[PDB]
């Protein structure tokens, strides 16, 4: 609870000394928002020359094979994405050493709600809330110091009776459904923004930052752009060209579309791979497939000229796209397709929107390559983490055309996938939630990757509900290929048609933990998001009668 | 044309601008090439629509009127660049390539006429090198007007004003420029999109330094525009003129030949030496299908590396590398097993013949009609030359060249005497023998000799000859049996094989590059030891099928045999990439026949 | 040698066997020598070391599948496979050698 | 005595040095000081610098700056050095065989550092170790020695002065040698006349014919 | 052993020679730093023309509390008056800085933001004064002879890229030519 020049100033004091330093990142973990936001971050070391380690963890328990593992005379800390929920001065223990003590440490997140430990008893942190949420909030005010430091019988019940408030009241926060809200690249952002720095870069690694979630709800992302369009305002490279130039060369607004992969694949698979086509015009049907080129029929545009590639449709294509589609898509409810976010220039080696460069980031987290197999499975996921921290620096444009390419191969595996699934019917209403599970099928070790079926299930909960009316039920998928059934599984939540009333607050991050308090057999919080579990199919069918009841939602 | 003087401007501004951060790789290209005396730059039209999309989209509507600008700028470029004035310098070639987008030949129809189109198909024949002018001057027949024309592309015949007339010009020759022209007749892909019916060849031209690029019957890209010409309604005939080429991968290949080098291929290739699973990694690259039958999977790879071919003076050279025999019982996997064979090959002809599909099986001399005059049409083996090659249905190959084939496996060669040609023709392609045996299991209980035709000459005139004998046995199937389901769906052992990739095995279009690499360095040779092993191994060869041979029986076994075993070892050997082979090294080798001499045995 | 402690000339030069025995005593023979310009200098040197010229001043290496950590000289940089850092050159010239830090 | 001087004469050494056709005198009267300065406020430094943690219950640039100058500087004599260690080796014999021979100028102190004599007979002589356990044996006995037969030849080389390098011409002027037309200098050579010189114009030819001008220090190469 | 390269200097290395030439800065800053060959400073006094060393100019630019000066050759309307005077001399080189060409990197890598209008200008006014500059090179290439060279004005990049070629086959020329007698 700082506003950050101080906690910034004060890591300064802490910061400069040979040998270094003593203080280090802890990227966390897969998950983007820390991707641009550490990059910033470690341009912001390397403007002011300071040495640090840095560390892409990926197991929740593997933070505390880490901390316990080495450190010895560092000074300070740096942690991300994490610890919004549990403690790790319970987790790591810790314990005093030597007010003002030996060493800090720096967590970042906009995963809700804080825990009780965050705000209050200052120790390991340092939280760095501010200045997202007050909130109040007031909530742990009352946690803590009604709680502290907690005629004489009857002022007992008394007393424990106003407790009992604070722990009736106390006891709903904490039990709560989880959440994220802020990109944390903003947060920086602004930070360097106090300091007074702003670079295109670090706007545009902003813009990957913010635009990172944006298939997760927005939901501050919607007044995000004013947040950066603003920014993007406060940018003015030149009056004017300056032709191109070669170098700077820089960023835009401009019509971007949820279609996917715009720019670098044709038009047709444009539509064709993109989400919001897919539930809106029922891709998996073929019905929704020839209704599809009725709309080229509305376009005037060739079945050839979608199988097109994007660099060489007609110069008349392109300038009349916009108004063409404000012609046509209007008509099959696609009208919310088109935005007007930010697109980098490298002009020469072409233009890209952010939420097009997005995609491919997340490409080399599963591809681009006995409890030790996943082990070493895992550390090879943070192996190939890397090669998304270059596909970050433009240096290298080619690397990342590499995840380009590859993306067109993800969802080639993933929409073709979904889709028999969709015939096969393997959906299960249930009462209170629509569930499936998949036993087999092609390339289920790209079904590890916490993330292939994260964009699975968005892309099937997209589909499945649009809605799809009514009353939009949240989901949970699950896989196995190896390692005896550790049967990959995660907690999913319905994304309303463009049009947020609430932000609907996940259930199964408090429901999963009612399980790991159940039986638990089996059950592996090994991850680090409470919104997925490793599970093993022998319990796992009992896990889903557990699942059912209590239903917690 | 000061417009086009304005485009001419725009080009040049193109190159000398253009930045990849930070050098200009275009202008970087040019001074490289004008010491190569290229005279020519291969560009990136996405470099082009990153710099300016306007002079694309112009571009990409008449082409053709102006690729030659495109050209007379660059050809600028050069004088503002090889030298300083204040020669003679040749008009530049230009060959643009790009990503672009594929179409497939069989749906080429008008629309997208006078346009790009990327596209690949495949060359059936190359055309005789054909020049062409460039330029030409003329005086007139009556007033003597020295004219000067400059010969441009992409007819248009001589312009006649200083009777005068009606058109009095006549080429001075002497003073001229040329260029080559070659073109192509290419055919669609085996593949797509035939439909029911058979596969199209259009024709293209290449010219200057695209000519003579491509090998005839090779996988080749070619960009070029779709275009018409008269060549006796209107009627004209379709074809496509050619910028610029790319070879499909790689082909490269031709000649002498290409490398080049990345170095990381010499100890990816020597490490593969210091694998003493190599020569076993190669066998299971052979056949992700086929699960089972090592020993003739060992068979292939030492034929495809080359063997032994020493020259030695006087004209006398022995063959490379040998030939190989499938026959053997339906089931064998042997024409599955071909069919991975010729696409190991990097260059070679799948023949199933009679001979293939349509090709005689020796190069049938053939007269053109028109104008009269025989010319040798080429052959399957003519075109397979320093290549495998494939036969099925070796049971009933042409008869009467039967016996070239009976030759050139041997000979090397194939002499055509016949109408007015004498020359005597290479065929070093290496045979593999497909055939399915008489009556299958049936020559089994009789003399397995004569099998073949009504000779027992052509199994000498073969090497590593192999029956296949499948019984119906238990376990040795049902694992291939349980490799099966798998094979099918979902590709459950094509994945299997995927983290041997890993672990170990090659990935096979890595083969061909392995295997064009190692047959281009000079041929191996054995030490002196292995080689007198051959001999108390063979005299006992020999010993034992005269011996075998006590019971009067009829057969087999030559002085050819030895020399067959011979050069299989310099083959197994060309693996090691080692002037030398071991005592052992060609031991394998001898066990690697000796199921060959109980073919003789049985 | 190779390089900090080098510490030892065993299983460098993956010949050993292969390289012939006269040989095998003369080179070890001889970076004993080599150890006496270690004793020459008093520099120090790092002749074995610092190759190519120094810039600027820091670096980003990646540790490849190495632990480590190694790093009681000078200070405990904690080596885990997949670790990258920024440092300046001076530490970098003996794990970039020994195959552990690898990117520049 | 100008500290820059020594380092300015250094790269004149070393850049002499890896161009240079055969290795030449060691300047131990210099770089002594230079062996000593290097340590002097390499310990200096680190006084200031744990000096700095004093300060701890800011200015790291010059800090670094100065910790970057060292390694800067070491690593130049490093090459320097080394180059010569090898040069040695390349002429281990040729240095005996001025070495055994009264005239003229000798290894002594005058050519080689003491760990570069060391070094030199050291290796000459473990060398000999190794080619004579090795190949002589198994030695016949005029094959007995390792040096001149006559012929061919053998090291002997590589007193090698005709080489040809690059050249770049100063001295600090009279306005000695200088003829003109601008600007000095001669002198003719061995098969052919004078070209001539100028300090300005960089003028590439036999090593021999300029030694004099590099021992004069009236041309960098 | 040096192996490598070995006679002529990697360029590499000779960018680090360079590295070592005088140059004039902006400091952003108003102990000491006492170094060794270094002499200056007092504290410098900030916003003005100052002369320092290269490298440390480069360092203190990767702090940006300081700022390097574009050297007064180095300017588009300078170059055009060299390349001119280069086309009307098909024989000399005309005259430069020297150490340009590592100087031009060196700057554009990082000093990029201090010139005005550098980018896309002079990397080609450059490119094309090192190439009529390089077949001038190449053209002169012809009268290579034993034993005479005039390379006259050429920088240690152009001269020490090509060093080996001309070094090594000279006395190819030479050894034989004297050995005739
Ligand atoms: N490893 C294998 N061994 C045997 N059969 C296989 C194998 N893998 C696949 N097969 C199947 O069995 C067949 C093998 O080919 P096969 O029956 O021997 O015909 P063939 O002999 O190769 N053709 P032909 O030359 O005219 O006799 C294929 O059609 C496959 O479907």
């Amino acid at each position: 609870i700082s506003q950050f020049s101080e906690a910034y100033n004060k890591i300064l004091r802490n910061s400069s000394s040979h040998s270094s330093c003593q203080l280090v990142i802890f990227v966390s973990c897969l998950n983007i928002d820390a991707l641009c936001a550490t990059k910033m971050l470690s341009l912001l070391f390397k403007k002011q020359l300071v040495q640090s380690q840095i560390v892409p963890i990926f197991g929740y328990s593997e933070l505390r094979r880490h901390y316990s593992q080495l450190d010895d005379n560092i000074n300070s800390l740096l942690l991300v994405g994490f610890g919004g929920v549990i403690d790790l001065e319970a987790f790591l223990e810790i314990d005093p050493q030597e007010q003002s003590f030996r060493r800090d440490i720096y967590v970042l997140d906009a995963h809700r709600p804080w825990n009780l430990d965050n705000i209050f008893g200052s120790q390991i942190i340092q939280c760095f809330d501010d200045g997202t949420v007050d909130d109040t909030l007031g909530e742990q005010k009352e946690a803590y110091y009604k709680l502290l430091e907690l005629n004489d019988l009857s002022k007992r019940k008394q007393r424990k009776k106003q407790i009992h408030e604070y722990e009736g009241v106390l006891e709903e926060y904490y039990s709560q459904g989880t959440t994220v809200v802020n990109s944390i690249s903003a947060q920086i952002y602004s930070l360097l923004s106090a300091i007074g720095e702003t670079n295109l870069s670090n706007l545009w690694l902003n813009i990957l930052g913010t635009t990172s979630l944006d298939i997760a709800y927005a939901q501050v992302y919607n007044r995000l752009y004013p947040l950066l369009q603003d920014e993007v305002k406060r940018l003015t490279p030149s009056s004017r060209n300056s032709v191109k130039t070669p170098d700077t060369l820089t960023l835009n607004i401009q019509p971007d579309y949820y279609l996917f992969l715009l720019r670098h694949s044709s038009l047709y698979d444009s539509f064709y791979y993109s989400n919001y086509v897919n539930a809106k015009l029922s891709l998996w049907n073929e019905n929704g497939k020839k209704r599809l080129h009725k709309m080229f029929a509305r376009m005037g545009i060739p079945l050839s000229t979608a199988q097109e590639t994007w660099l060489y449709m007609d110069h008349s294509i392109k300038r009349e796209l916009g108004i063409i589609f404000d012609k046509n898509l209007d008509r099959y409810g696609l009208q919310d397709i088109i935005r007007d976010g930010f697109v980098r220039t490298l002009g020469y080696r072409g233009s890209i929107s952010a939420s097009e460069f997005v995609e491919a980031l997340t490409a080399l987290l599963e591809v681009g390559n006995s409890a030790q197999k996943l082990t070493n499975l895992r550390k090879r996921w943070v192996s190939n983490f890397w090669l998304s921290w270059d596909a970050l620096d433009d240096r290298k444009v080619e690397l990342l055309n590499r995840g380009i390419q590859l993306a067109q191969d993800l969802q080639r595996a993933i929409f073709n996938t979904g889709v028999a699934i969709l015939e096969k019917k393997l959906i299960k209403h249930l009462r209170i939630y629509r569930l499936c599970v998949l036993q087999d099928g092609p390339d289920l070790d790209l079904y590890r990757n916490p993330l292939t079926l994260l964009r699975l299930g968005n892309w099937l909960i997209e589909c499945c509900a649009e809605s799809e009316d009514k009353q939009l039920l949240p989901m949970v998928l699950a896989s196995i290929d190896e390692n005896t059934d550790t049967y990959l599984v995660a907690g999913l939540t319905p994304r309303y048609p463009r049009g947020t009333k609430k932000p609907i607050l996940n259930n199964f991050s408090m429901a999963f933990q009612q399980i790991t308090a159940e039986t638990d057999a089996k059950v592996r919080i090994d991850n680090f998001e409470s919104s997925i579990i490793e599970i093993r199919r022998e319990d796992l069918s009992p896990f889903l009668e557990k699942l059912t009841l209590s239903g917690l939602l | 044309d000061d417009d086009n003087t304005e485009i001419i401007k725009s080009f040049k501004n193109f190159i000398l601008e253009f930045r990849l951060d930070s050098q200009f790789i275009y202008r970087d290209q040019l001074r490289n090439n004008i010491l190569v005396k290229n005279y020519s730059l291969t560009v990136n039209m996405e470099h082009l629509i990153g710099y300016n999309e306007d002079i694309y989209k112009k571009l990409s509507d008449e082409p053709s009127d102006i690729i030659p600008l495109f050209e007379t700028a660059i050809t600028q470029v050069a004088k503002r660049i090889s030298i300083l004035s204040r020669n003679s310098l040749p008009t530049f070639q230009l060959i643009l390539n790009s990503n672009a987008n594929q179409i497939p030949l069989r749906d080429l129809d008008s629309e997208h006429v006078s346009k790009i189109v990327r596209l690949s198909g495949i060359i059936i024949s190359t055309s005789v090198l054909s020049s062409r002018a460039t330029y030409l001057s003329i005086m007139c027949r009556n007033c003597r007007h020295t004219t000067s024309i400059t010969i441009n592309n992409f007819t248009v015949s001589l312009p006649r004003s200083c009777n005068c007339g009606p058109d009095p010009y006549i080429i001075i020759h002497e003073s001229s420029k040329f260029i080559d022209q070659q073109f192509l007749k290419l055919q669609e892909i085996p593949e797509l999109v035939p439909v029911g019916e058979m596969p199209r060849n259009l024709t293209m031209t290449c010219d200057r330094y695209l000519t003579n690029k491509v090998i005839p019957g090779t996988r080749v890209t070619i960009v070029g525009i779709y275009s018409i010409y008269n060549s006796k309604v209107a009627i004209r005939t379709p074809y496509i003129k050619i910028l610029g080429i790319q070879s499909d991968v790689e082909t490269s290949s031709i000649w002498n030949s290409v490398t080049m080098f990345t170095e990381e291929e010499e100890e990816e290739f020597l490490q593969l030496s210091r694998n003493p699973k190599l020569y076993e990694i190669l066998t299971n690259s052979i056949a992700p299908s086929i699960f089972g039958n090592e020993d003739i999977k060992k068979a292939i790879v030492c034929l495809l590396m080359g063997g032994s071919k020493k020259i030695l003076p006087d004209g006398m050279r022995l063959r490379g590398d040998i030939n190989v025999l499938l026959l053997g019982d339906p089931g064998t996997a042997k024409s599955q097993l071909l069919k991975f064979v010729e696409k190991v090959s990097p260059i070679a002809v799948y023949t199933s013949g009679k001979g293939s599909s349509a090709a005689g099986l020796t190069a049938s001399v053939q007269r053109d009609p028109m104008t009269r005059e025989f010319y040798l049409e080429g052959g399957a083996m003519v075109l397979a030359d320093g290549g495998v090659v494939c036969i099925d249905e070796f049971d009933k190959m042409r008869d009467e060249d039967r016996v070239a084939i009976h030759e050139a496996m041997e000979q090397q060669t194939i002499s055509i005497a016949k109408a007015g040609i004498t020359t005597v023709l290479n065929s070093r392609t290496s045979v593999l023998a497909a055939a399915n045996p008489i009556y299958g299991r049936y020559d089994d209980l009789k003399s397995p000799g004569d099998n073949i035709d009504f000779q027992t000459t052509i199994l000498s005139r073969f090497d590593m000859i192999f029956i296949v004998k499948d019984d119906h046995n238990e376990e040795r199937d049902i694992s291939i049996a349980n490799h099966v389901i798998n094979i099918h769906t979902g590709n459950a052992n094509a994945m299997q094989n995927q983290q041997e990739e890993n672990g170990s095995e090659i990935s096979i279009e890595k083969m061909k590059r392995y295997i064009t690499y190692c047959r281009l360095k000079c041929a191996p040779r054995l030490s002196p030891q292995a080689a007198e092993k051959l001999s108390s191994n063979f005299v006992t060869i020999r010993k034992q099928l005269l011996i075998n041979e006590l019971e009067s029986t009829e057969r087999p076994i030559t002085i050819r045999q030895l020399e067959a075993i011979i050069r299989i070892t310099e083959s197994l050997a060309k693996l090691e990439l080692s002037p030398i082979a071991q005592e052992r090294h060609v031991d394998e080798a001898i066990r690697l026949f000796q199921a060959s001499t109980m073919d003789a045995a049985s | 040698n190779g390089l900090d402690l080098m510490s030892s000339i065993t299983f460098s030069q993956q010949d050993t066997n292969n390289l012939s025995h006269q040989e095998q005593e003369y080179l070890k023979e001889y970076c004993d020598l080599i150890t006496d310009l270690k004793s020459g200098d008093l520099v120090d040197i790092d002749l074995s070391g610092s190759l190519v010229p120094p810039s600027d001043v820091f670096i980003d290496v990646r540790v490849l599948k190495d632990a480590g950590e190694i790093q009681t000289e000078y200070g405990v940089f904690n080596l885990i496979k997949d670790s990258q850092f920024f440092v300046r050159q001076s530490d970098v010239e003996r794990l970039i050698q020994q195959g552990y830090l690898q990117k520049i | 005595v100008s500290p820059q001087q020594d380092f300015s004469d250094l790269m004149k050494s070393w850049k002499n040095e890896r161009c240079s056709p055969e290795l030449l005198p060691y300047p131990h009267q210099l770089m002594k000081r230079l062996l000593n300065r290097i340590s002097m406020q390499s310990q200096l430094i680190e006084n200031i610098s744990m000096g700095f943690l004093d300060m701890q219950n800011e200015s790291k640039l010059p800090l670094l700056c100065m910790e970057t100058e060292l390694e800067r500087l070491k690593f130049v004599i490093r090459s320097y050095i080394r180059c010569r260690l090898s040069k040695i080796d390349k002429f281990s014999l040729y240095l005996r065989q001025l070495n055994e021979d009264e005239n003229s100028l000798i290894s002594l102190t005058d050519l080689l550092s003491k760990d570069e004599i060391k070094y030199h007979d050291t290796h000459s002589l473990i060398w000999l170790k190794l080619v004579n356990d090795s190949i002589l044996k198994y030695m016949p006995e005029e094959l007995q020695a390792i040096n001149d037969t006559e012929g061919s030849v053998n090291m002997i080389d590589e007193p090698d002065w005709n080489k040809f390098v690059f050249i770049h011409v100063n001295g600090p002027p009279d306005g000695e040698n200088e003829f003109g037309k601008p600007c000095y200098t001669v002198t003719i050579p061995d098969l052919k006349e004078e070209v001539e010189l100028t300090i300005g114009s960089i003028y590439v030819m036999r090593y021999e014919v300029i030694r004099d001008l590099l021992r004069d220090d009236k041309v960098a190469l | 052993l040096p192996a490598h390269l070995q006679q002529t200097f990697s360029p590499e290395e000779i960018q680090f020679i360079v590295e070592n030439e005088p140059i004039k800065i902006f400091p952003r800053i108003t102990w000491q730093l006492i170094t060794t060959d270094d002499k200056a400073l007092n504290n410098m006094v900030a916003m003005r023309s100052t002369e320092v060393v290269l490298w440390i100019a480069l360092l203190l630019k990767q702090q940006s509390k300081c700022s390097i000066v574009a050297p007064q050759w180095l300017t588009t309307k300078e170059l055009d008056r060299k390349i001119q005077y280069e086309k009307t001399h098909p024989d000399r080189f005309s005259e430069l800085p020297w150490n340009w060409l590592v100087l031009a990197r060196i700057l554009f890598n990082k000093a990029k933001d201090d010139f005005h209008d550098p980018i896309h200008e002079l990397r080609g006014k450059i490119q094309d004064l090192r190439e009529i500059r390089q077949i001038k090179v190449l053209k002169g290439l012809k009268y290579l002879n034993e034993s005479h060279l005039q390379l006259d004005n050429l920088s240690l990049l152009e001269i020490n890229e090509l060093r080996p070629f001309i070094t090594e086959i000279m006395d190819k020329l030479r050894e034989i030519h004297t050995a005739s007698l």
